[PDB]
Parts: structure tokens; sequence; C-alpha cells
DNA sequence: TTTTTTT
């Protein structure tokens, strides 16, 4: 009687507001008309629906307490009445004993997803004499929220002698899947070890998180399991109940800002918060981001887009400063300082007996930026990978379970000191590094770094940082995505003329300085200008583009 | 010690009656003549020391 | 339909989904096939042979259009083209020794001839290998699947 | 002294904060006792790491540990311990270069990264790291010329703070001051009067150590602006310094 | 199927 009066009372109350209703019905109109193109010219939502913890407050405080102190008894009920509705109308590291047997909500990161197994729940059975169907389900405690009698043996010959054929299609089923989400590191304690829990999700919930992301999670903890009772310390637990969680006026600012001629230039100097100089190098960072255009040829095989850049230097000059403003500007990206062994180029697969795989970091880094320190200090044994994913953008993994091929088209940046001191001009313009030639030719910009002594840049490198220590960044990488979407280019004429007289003194007067000088020059020399299009938002490719990346090659080498 | 190795193997002489023969291979016709052999000269001395430019 | 398909590569299956019954409800998954379309269709299964290789020798000038179509991509390489006509070639065979129709050249230089030929090559010839992806039981055993070896 | 207050901690809004912390290098000839120094630092600070050498019995250094249910899980180390706090490092040559990178990195951007089979995160490592080196050949290293110390390079040196050279004069007063006053510390606990000095100079040590608990979090130091256009007429007197040892020779 | 050694 209990459960009707709950169900009545919330269902009043969501007839009381009808905000939320207009939302069904938008939900059930568009489902229909999805429906109703899908069955006239060839001859999806779910029903959860998001309720704010707005009315509820102004409603009751006694059911508001009721939600987040017993949930299990009035979740199912206000569901009940919304189906009704719906027929009638047609912190983990103090989470533990208490803040406990409520709704939680959790953030953190997505790491290590499980694999994707179907559940079932409602049996169709068809009798032959009888010629009925018939009705059973079983139950389990990731399902009722509440603690109910299990019933789980599939069943034939019931009641008469009849055989009770099973049926399908008509027979429900739901998918099932948990995750492991560990706190964010930065938030943890003066020095240790992050402590994580799990959260379960349901039907249409499966496959949404990859592990490797930012996540904020609702949900209920939820705790199954006899304790220690069924034969030694117990109680495992869990989350169910759960919700993913990851303008006009501002795109108008985007359409109008970028109706300007240096902004390039404006958005280069915004780029160095605390750092004198290095005016390129900022600009090269730009481009960076831009990532280029993507040209697949006819049947042939793809053409890497987007840039990569390593760096040498005498060691001041904020080698390693340089790389956590790209680590924060940017989106989805994982810096690796000192070794890489087993797991930047591979996924080792050790993981029912089953093989399983784990995304390395080359792999996880897709379409986003790989910030690699230290690269002469990596061993001799990766190596060798880096060649193949920098060059063929794919990853063959070939180990005694399966050998599989796989896509991962990352940005690459490294950042490297020369051989012994500060002798980078000194000796000889080759080997000041002594990494082996081909990488020469997979990187596409080598910077040298010097620390020049002088006066005024003495006292302007005082006064940056001296006042250190006593237009923005979030306009920027909405200004990225959006800039991604619609800014794509298409080369012209006029990127021709320039990039073949470029190659030209590339190969009859750069190779008396220095080398090397490949065709991937002359790619980067298409991607520069396709970068510098990118930032301008133009949709031609321009010869001043052209005449930017000769003085981009220019710093960058000479 | 020059551009040029010391002794001509017997190998070498095995390997260009197979190339001439894959040179009459793509004639289809089991027509092994002056220039069959040839071409399958042409490519050893063109094929080595090509380092003049 | 059994002992109909290859491993790797690309077939149209049609069928029905059905589960298999075995922590107590789990539910693992499988396919039944009812209809094969294999791409890619299988040579060696001379009316339509002859009907364009007769017209390619009537065509003039031959054997330069020949080597000049195996990967004609890139610039220049024209005696390279030639050998990699002659590797495509191949075909070579009383109480001695027979003869091996295999081809073997090297190559050597750098660096803008490096991938874009190499896996040119078994484009039109092919597993394409490296040094570290292949292991010592890569390149030449596990445990038996469902149906020591 | 300076080592155990630790410095400011800035939060700019550039993608990177600073380092507050700071490092103590004691490379010199032998007999100097530094060791004793160096094993003092330890026990006064409320967390820190001393480490004597490359080779130990039992002290290891980002763990790898992969094994009950299969599981691969992170263990620890020691720059795990010391986030926030002091670092040893004994027999600064007699160290190889396996896992030396980790120490490259750890004292300067705070950022440990592990990209292995187990585990993808970027770690956090607040540490200060405290040298006690040996030159080749003893007191004869500086006889040389005055470099001919480190054979790798000097830019580890250059990522440290403070680089001090320990020299041996003989000064008979001196030499008899040092002996007799070790022959107090030995017998007849003359230097060991420290109770009186109790009485009138620093009570305890464990005193210093809750004064540096309460030092650390309640202080917000900044420097003052009146102060610092002297330190950037300063920089520019040792940047000449070095020009002249430099460019003449 | 991956971590500490040494010729
Ligand atoms: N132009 C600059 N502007 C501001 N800060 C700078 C500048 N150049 C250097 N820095 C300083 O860069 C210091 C850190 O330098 P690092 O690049 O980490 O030294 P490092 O030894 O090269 O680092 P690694 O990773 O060990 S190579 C910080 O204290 C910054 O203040
Ligand atoms: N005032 C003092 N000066 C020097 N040594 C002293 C003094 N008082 C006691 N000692 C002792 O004399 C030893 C001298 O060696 P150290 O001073 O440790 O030399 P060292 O330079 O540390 O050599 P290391 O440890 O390999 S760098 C110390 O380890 C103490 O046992």
């Amino acid at each position: 009687a209990v459960f009707g009066d709950r169900v009545r009372r919330f269902q009043e109350f969501l007839d009381t507001f009808t905000s939320y209703r207009d939302s069904v019905r938008s939900i059930q109109v568009y489902n229909s008309n999805n429906a109703a193109n899908y069955n006239d010219d060839q001859d999806i939502l779910p029903h959860r629906i998001i309720i704010s913890l707005d009315d509820l407050r102004e409603f009751d405080r006694s059911f508001w307490s009721g939600i987040l102190v017993e949930p299990a008894y009035f979740i199912p009920p206000a569901e009940k009445a919304l189906t009704d509705l719906a027929d009638s109308m047609d912190s983990p590291r103090t989470l533990t004993a208490q803040h406990l047997n409520k709704l939680v909500s959790v953030e953190g990161i997505v790491t290590k997803t499980s694999l994707v197994r179907p559940k079932l729940i409602r049996s169709v059975h068809y009798a032959a004499k009888t010629g009925r169907f018939h009705y059973r389900d079983y139950t389990d405690a990731t399902t009722t929220l509440t603690t109910r009698i299990p019933t789980p043996i599939y069943p034939t010959e019931d009641t008469e002698g009849n055989k009770l054929t099973t049926e399908y299609g008509y027979s429900t089923f739901i998918d099932h899947q948990r995750i492991t989400v560990q706190e964010m590191p930065e938030m943890a304690p003066a020095g240790q070890l992050p402590r994580s829990i799990d959260v379960i999700l349901d039907d249409d919930l499966v496959d949404k998180t990859k592990p490797g992301d930012r996540v904020n999670v609702v949900g209920v903890f939820k705790s199954l399991g006899a304790g220690g009772m069924n034969q030694l310390i117990g109680f495992k637990t869990l989350i169910l109940g759960n919700t993913v969680y990851p303008t006009d006026f501002d795109i108008r600012n985007i359409n109008k800002l970028s109706k300007k001629k240096d902004i390039f230039d404006i958005l280069s100097q915004s780029l160095a918060p605390s750092i004198y100089g290095h005016d390129h190098i900022k600009k090269a960072i730009l481009l960076m981001l831009m990532g280029g255009v993507e040209k697949n040829l006819e049947n042939g095989s793809h053409l890497r887009g987007d840039i990569n850049i390593l760096m040498v230097g005498d060691p001041s000059t904020a080698k390693s400063q340089l790389l956590r403003f790209v680590l924060n500007t940017a989106s989805l990206a994982i810096a690796t300082t000192g070794r890489g062994s087993s797991g930047v180029g591979l996924t080792a697969a050790v993981t029912t007996g089953e093989r399983r795989l784990e995304a390395g970091a080359m792999v996880l880094a897709d379409r986003g930026v790989v910030c690699i320190d230290e690269f002469d200090k990596m061993t001799d044994v990766d190596r060798v990978a880096i060649h193949e994913v920098m060059e063929q953008q794919t990853v063959t993994i070939a180990k005694a379970g399966i050998h599989t091929t796989l896509n991962a088209r990352c940005s690459v940046i490294a950042a490297a000191n020369p051989v012994f001191g500060q002798y980078d001009v000194n000796r000889d313009p080759h080997q000041n590094i002594a990494l082996p030639d081909s990488l020469l030719s997979r990187f596409d910009l080598l910077f040298v770094v010097t620390d020049d002594i002088n006066e005024i840049r003495d006292r302007s490198i005082s006064e940056h940082v001296l006042r250190t220590h006593r237009v923005t960044i979030p306009f920027l990488r909405k200004y990225v995505q959006y800039a991604k979407e619609r800014v794509i280019p298409q080369l012209t004429q006029e990127a021709i003329n320039v990039i073949v007289k470029n190659y030209t003194d590339l190969r009859n007067d750069d190779n008396t300085k220095k080398s090397p000088i490949t065709a991937r020059t002359l790619e980067t020399l298409i991607r520069l200008a396709t970068a510098h299009a990118k930032v301008r938002l133009s949709k031609t490719v321009n010869k001043v583009d052209a005449k930017v990346a000769a003085n981009l090659l220019r710093f960058a080498l000479l | 010690s020059k551009f040029s190795f010391g002794q001509a193997t017997p190998r070498t002489l095995l390997g260009i009656i197979r190339l001439s023969q894959a040179l009459a291979k793509l004639r289809l016709a089991d027509m092994v003549d002056i220039d069959d052999v040839e071409e399958a000269l042409r490519l050893v001395r063109v094929s080595k020391e090509s380092l003049y430019q | 339909l059994v002992r109909s398909l290859s491993p790797g590569d690309i077939v149209d299956v049609t069928g029905i989904f059905l589960p298999a019954p075995y922590a107590g409800l789990l539910t693992e998954t499988y396919l039944e096939a009812q209809f094969v379309r294999q791409h890619k269709k299988k040579f060696a299964s001379t009316s339509d042979v002859e009907e364009r290789v007769m017209e390619l020798i009537t065509s003039g000038d031959v054997y330069n259009r020949l080597a000049k179509s195996i990967a004609p991509e890139i610039y220049g390489n024209l005696d390279v083209k030639k050998a990699l006509l002659l590797l495509l070639v191949g075909g070579v065979d009383g109480d001695g020794m027979k003869i091996r129709g295999d081809i073997n050249v090297c190559l050597m230089g750098d660096p803008g001839v490096k991938s874009q030929l190499l896996k040119a090559i078994c484009k039109i010839s092919g597993v394409y290998t490296t040094g570290k992806g292949s292991s010592g039981v890569g390149l030449t055993v596990m445990k038996d699947p469902v149906t020591m070896i | 002294v300076c080592l155990l207050m630790g410095g400011s901690k800035k939060i700019l809004p550039d993608g990177m904060r600073l380092r507050g912390d700071i490092n103590v290098l004691l490379l010199g000839d032998p007999g100097t006792a530094k060791s004793q120094l160096l094993k003092f630092v330890e026990k006064v600070s409320p967390i820190a790491v001393y480490t004597s050498g490359k080779g130990s019995s039992a002290a290891g250094l980002a763990s790898v540990q992969r094994p009950m249910t299969r599981e691969f899980y992170l263990e620890g180390g020691a720059m795990v311990l010391a986030d926030g706090g002091v670092v040893c490092i004994d027999e600064f040559d007699k160290m190889r270069d396996e896992d030396r990178v980790a120490i490259h990195e750890a004292m300067e951007q705070q950022t440990i990264s592990i990209a292995k089979a187990g585990i993808t995160t970027v770690l956090n490592s607040r540490t200060s790291v405290l040298a006690a080196a040996n030159p080749i050949y003893g007191r004869y290293d500086d006889l040389k010329s005055p470099g001919d110390n480190i054979d790798f390079q000097t830019t580890i040196l250059s990522r440290f703070d403070m680089i001090f050279i320990v020299k041996d004069d003989h000064n008979e007063e001196r030499d008899i001051s040092i002996a007799n006053h070790v022959i107090n510390i030995h017998t007849g606990n003359a230097n060991a009067q420290n109770q009186q000095e109790e009485n009138g100079s620093e009570i305890s040590i464990e005193k210093m150590k809750r004064y540096i608990t309460y030092c650390r979090l309640k202080c917000a130091p900044r420097l003052s602006p009146q102060a610092a256009e002297k330190l950037s007429s300063n920089f520019v007197t040792i940047r000449k310094q070095l020009l002249i040892n430099e460019l003449e020779s």
C-alpha cells in the first residue's frame, strides 16, 4: 500500500510540473517521426529522464531527504509512476562507511574498460499442444536495487507434460559492463599511490568510457555479496544507477574576431604567459595545434598531416617548461618522461581464460598530442618502434596471442639535450645529439637553442622573471575545435610557385650549410600553408602563408 | 679495393642465365635470342657502377 | 557451407544471432552463417584473359609499358621498375639439383625512395614485417584452439 | 638552515607551477665527515630519505610490481616517500645511469611519467635532493684546471642550486683546536656544558622539528618590491663575472 | 608472459 502511495504522490508531482512532460512529448514525437521517415522513403532514444534536483527541493523536503538518504524506496516507484505516465500518454578517499548507501557523485579518470557481455531477463516459451506462449523472468543483484529472492534453471516441462519450447526475438536482453575509476592524481595527499573503486553501468550506457579520459560520475553506491558469512574480509563494493558526464554570441565573437589580419601574432604572443622571446616557436605550436589537412590518395595510402617537433638547446631555455603549456592547452594528451618500456608502442595483452588488450601510450593519444621528455635518455629498445609509429601511422602487435593491426595518427613533441655540455654549434652541426640518421628525416622541425649572453636580453629576462614572482586561454581551445570543422582548406595554384622555388633553394644552397633535404620537407611546405589557412580559417591556400613558411624554415634551421 | 670487385663467381653467370630466362618469359614465346641475353647483361653493367654521376 | 571460408578476406556474412547456455548468468553469443558473398574473387578458378592479353600484345611498346605500369606513383627509377618486373616473373625449375626461380635483389641508398616502393612491392605482388614486431616464434608454438600445433 | 624551511610556491595562470625546496652539494676531499652531516640532516626533518650510494643491501628508488589474482599494481619507491621532503644521495660519482633520468627530472618539473605494461599515469614528486660527492684523486682535482670533476657534463650541476668545495689548509691553531675539540667530543664530555647551553640556547632538536611543521604551512612568503631591483642589478654582475673568466680564457 | 643481472 506504501508503494502505490509513493507512486501516486510522485506521479502527482510529476503531473504537477509539466515541464518534463513536454520533454517526453518531444521524445515520443521524435521517435515517432524517426520511425516515420524510416518507413516511408526506404521502401533510438531511450526512456530515462534527467530530473533536476530543482523542484524536488521546492516540493517536499521529506521526499528530498528520502531520495538522497534511502534511494532504494523512491527511485523504483518514481520510475513506475513515470512508466504509468508513459502508458497513460499513449571523493573515493572518504567514501567508505559513511557517504555510504546513498547516491554519490564521483569524479575521476576512465581506465581499464572491461568486456561487453549481454544478459537475459525475460524468457518466452511456447508450448506445442496448448499452442500458447509462456512467461518467466530472472533477477540478479545488479538489476533489482532491492534485496529480493533470486530465481535462477532454464525451464522445460512445467505443468502437464507440454513441451516448453523456448522462443527468441521476443525474449529480452540487456548488456552489462563494469569499469574502474581512480580519482584525479593531483588531488592526492602528500605523496601516495592513488586508490580506487568501480562503478557498473547498464544497457544504454555500455561502452561510453574508454581507458584514459576525464569523467564525472553520478550514481548509487551498491554493496553486494555474502560478506564472509558464506562458509576472510568480504563485502566487496560497486556503484549503480548511473549517468555519464565528461554560444551564439560566443561563436559570433569567434567569427568577428577572425575577421582580422594579425591574430596569428596576437595568439602567438598569447601562448607565452611566462616565457620571454621564442616568437616563432609559439607560431609553430599554433601550427601543430592546427593539425593540417589529410589527403588520402586514390587507391593508395593516407598521407600524414600533423607535424612533429623535437627540441635541442642549451639546458635553460624552457625546454621542459614549454611542454606543460602544450599539455594543458591542447586536448587529450599524455606526457611521457624518461623511459617508456613495454607499453608505449604496444599493448602487451597481459590480462576467464582469454587475451585482452590495453591501449598503449602511442595508441591512446590518437588525434592528440604526445609529450616526450628526454629522448636521448630513452633506452635503445623502443627506438626501433618509434620509426614505425611516426611514419606509417599504424601499430602492428604480433605476440603469441593474436597478431593485429590498428591506427594512431598522433602528434609528437620531444625534448633532448646535446651529447655533452653546451657545445651545440662549436663542434659540427651534425651529430651533436647522436641520434639515428632516419630520425632526422622523420622529425619536421629541429630547433637549436643557444644561451647567448647579452645585456638588453639580460635585463629583460630579469624583469620578466622578477615581476613573474609577483585573448585568454579558454577562448583559444574553443577557437580551435571550432576552427576544426569548417575551416578545412584546399590548395591553390599560388601555393605551387613559392614552394617550388623554395625546394630549389633547399637543394642548391641549404645543403651547403646543413642537412637533410627530403621530399617530406616539401610535404611540410604544403602542411604549413595548410595550418596557416586553418588558423586564419581561410578556405583557399594563399601565397602569404608560404611566405611565412619560408621564415619558419629559416628560423627553425638557419 | 677500387669500385670494382675482385672475382666473378659462377653464380653470377647462373643468375644472368635465369634473368635472361625470365626475359624470355616476358616474350611468352620461348624465343631465347641474342637480345634476350643482351638485356640481361645490360642490367648487370648498369646495375653496378651507377655511381658515376 | 563448411570448408569454404579462407582466413583474412572480405565477405558478406548473413545469419541469425543466437546465445549459448553456460558467474551464473553470462550469455556468450555467436552467429550461425546463412549466406556467403566473398569480395575479392580468387583467381585460377582463359577467354577473358586473352581478351585483354591479346590486346595488350597488339598495343605496341609492350615491354616498356609493362615495367612502366608496376607502381607508376613515383618519378624516375625506370631500371628499378625493370628489376621489379623481373622479380615479378621468377618461375623457373635428374639425380642432381633443380634451379630456383627466385630473385633476391638488395637495395642500398637513402632516403626518398624510403618505404614508398617497399610497401608498393607487396601491393603489386604479401605480409609486411619489421624487426621487433616479429619475435623468434613470429617469423618461423601455441596452445591449440577449439578444433600442440 | 635554509633547506629545512622551503621557499614560496607559485600557482600561476601559466600551465606550470614552480619549485620551492632547495638542493645541497658537498663535493670535496675525504675525511671531512660530511657524511655525519648528511645523517643528521635526515634526523632533523620530519620526512626525508637518506641514501648512501648507488648500491644497497635493501633500499630502492616508480615501482613496477606485476601477481596474486594476476593483477598489476603500483608499489612505491623512494622519491614517492620523500614528496615534499629531503633526499640525501651519497656517492654522486659512484652512480650508474639506469634510472638516473628519473632523478634528472624529479628535481625540476616535479612530474614522473609511467607508460608501462600496467599503468599509464603522470604522478607528483615534490622532493629536494642533497648531494655528497668525491672528485677523482681527492685534493689534486683543484691543482689542474678547476673543472675536470663530473665526467658526463655540467648540466646536472646547473640543475642544482648550491655547489660547495671543501678545501684542506693547515692552520696550527685551527689544527689544535680541531684536535682538542674532537678529543673533548669523545672523552670527558666537555663539548657535550650543553645542558647550560640548553638553558641558554636551542633547548631541543624535536623543538626545531615542531617549529618547522608550524612554519611551513602558516607563512606565505613573497619578496618585496624594493628588493627586486637589487637582484636584477646583481644577476648582471654574476653573468659579467662569468664573461670575464670565460671569454678572455 | 613480464623484472634483476654480466659476460
Ligand atoms: N625564458 C624563461 N622565462 C621564464 N622561465 C624560464 C625561462 N627560461 C627558463 N625558465 C625556467 O625554466 C625552469 C625550468 O627549466 P627546465 O627546462 O626544467 O630545466 P631543465 O634542466 O632543462 O629541465 P630538464 O627536464 O631536466 S632538461 C623554471 O625555473 C623556469 O623559471
Ligand atoms: N670534526 C670532524 N671532522 C671530520 N671527521 C670527523 C669529525 N668528527 C668526527 N669525524 C669522523 O671522521 C670521519 C671522517 O670521514 P668523513 O668526514 O665522512 O669523510 P668523507 O669525506 O665523508 O668521505 P666520504 O663519506 O666517502 S665523502 C667521519 O666519518 C666521522 O666518523
